[PDB]
């Protein structure tokens, strides 16, 4: 049973199928998972995915750089923040950001839509809740979405150190194609679906170990095709269970080594070490971020 | 010389029966931890929950400057254990307690620095 897992990752066969897209059909639509008492629903979310990221090759700097996009809420508070938190070594630096004002544990917090984020630095871990409220008050035909994923894919080729990672929110309706072909430019990835909100379509698009460059073509029309078709034939059961054992949530200190090597320097042992999550290329520079201000009368 | 004082409107707000702020974000931990008050990192004990530090300050939730003059926060950023039984208002909590200085837990609510001495024991 899956159900004491933090949650379930598509199976990789699912990655070599050729599926036509249709609607993302639960069987274990609606149900609800026991959640503890007090627990807000992304406390429970973000704490099964730092479970499930706990058992991946995730390169751990000392000075570790992450930048969490999406991290506001209606509540005015960052819950997913204060789990990122909790979950990554005190020393590393947390930058959060949201289209809307919030209050926040974040090292620092930028306001505004993520287009307006700039940043001279690479970051190691870049975990994204974004999504549009619009997705679901009109149902439309569902072809890639081009508005914060555009930016957050700019974001990846340019600002993410290689051997860095990335935890990104999708849907049946919130999903780009290009964010699913640059998974094919990290040494592993998956879509992973939280056993707390098990009967969403919801999944993080998780990218392990970033190469730079493309070790496999995805054509991400017919991937997110083949997601639609493993949620559709492989129900998940709601489950909380994973919240209850906290005992080895915090995310291990690896120390991993950050090494500022030129793009002719990439040979393939280079390649090789930042696919076991035992490097990070990158300057160490001040990290510098801002979020622009639209100036009108 | 006019001075916005947030911390008596929100304990007469309480007095009067208003409902305490809300949204404060309770961690999931072992509540196995140390059971200092403000930590890096969740440290609940079987009498507490531990909450995102930001969440459970009257400053950062109003939107209101930092009653210091280099207007830090001590909550932001970090865990703040509050006992169970007060773990309905952990911004009122926060406003009317103090930590200890020397042993780090509330007063009156886990600090024993004032208690009579103790034998000494084996
Ligand atoms: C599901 S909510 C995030 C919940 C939050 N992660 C938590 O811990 O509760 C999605 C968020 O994405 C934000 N968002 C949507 N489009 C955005 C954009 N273009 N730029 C920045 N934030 C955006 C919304 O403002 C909203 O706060
Ligand atoms: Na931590
Ligand atoms: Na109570
Ligand atoms: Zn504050
Ligand atoms: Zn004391």
């Amino acid at each position: 049973s899956q159900a004491w897992q933090p949650g379930v990752a598509m199976p990789n066969l699912y990655k070599m199928q050729r599926m036509l897209l249709e609607k993302c059909d639960l069987q274990n639509y609606g149900d609800s998972a026991t959640l503890p008492k007090g627990i807000m629903m992304n406390v429970a979310k973000y704490t099964q995915l730092c479970q499930y990221l706990n058992t991946l090759t995730l390169a751990v700097p000392y000075n570790m750089r992450v930048i969490h996009f999406g991290a506001g809420s209606d509540k005015g508070v960052a819950p997913g923040t204060a789990v990122l938190r909790q979950w990554l070594p005190t020393g590393t630096l947390l930058v959060d950001s949201d289209l809307n004002d919030f209050v926040s544990d974040a090292d620092s917090t930028l306001i505004g839509d993520c287009a307006t984020v700039h940043t001279a630095n690479k970051w190691d871990l870049i975990i994204s809740d974004m999504y549009d409220p619009k997705t679901k008050n009109v149902t439309k035909e569902n072809d890639s979405k081009e508005g914060f994923f555009t930016y957050i894919c700019g974001f990846i080729q340019q600002k993410l150190a290689l051997g860095g990672s990335v935890a990104i929110k999708i849907t049946e309706h919130s999903w780009n194609a290009d964010l699913y072909k640059l998974m094919g430019h990290f040494a592993w990835w998956t879509a992973f679906v939280t056993n707390v909100n098990a009967s969403s379509s919801e999944a993080f698009l998780i990218g392990c170990n970033y190469l730079g460059k493309p070790r496999e073509q995805i054509d991400g029309y017919v991937m997110h095709a083949n997601y639609i078709f493993w949620r559709n034939t492989n129900p998940i059961q709601l489950s909380s269970y994973s919240l209850f054992d906290m005992s080895k949530f915090p995310l291990k200190l690896r120390g991993t080594a950050v090494m500022s090597l030129k793009e002719g320097q990439i040979n393939d042992m280079i390649l090789s070490l930042l696919s076991k999550g035992r490097l990070i290329i990158r300057e160490n520079n001040r990290v510098v971020i801002s979020s622009d201000v639209l100036v009108n009368n | 010389a006019f001075a916005v004082d947030a911390a008596k409107a929100y304990k007469d707000y309480l007095a009067s029966g208003g409902q305490p702020i809300t949204n404060c974000v309770k961690m999931l931990c072992t509540h196995t931890g140390t059971g200092q008050a403000i930590t890096v990192t969740p440290e609940a004990n079987m009498d507490q929950e531990s909450f995102g530090g930001a969440s459970c300050c009257l400053y950062c939730r109003c939107h209101i400057d930092h009653p210091n003059p280099k207007g830090f926060c001590d909550l932001k950023g970090k865990y703040v254990q509050i006992p169970t039984t007060c773990a309905n208002d952990p911004v009122g909590f926060t406003l009317k307690n103090t930590v200890c200085t020397v042993c780090g837990m509330w007063k009156g609510y886990g600090c024993s620095c004032d208690q009579l001495r103790e034998p000494m024991l084996q």
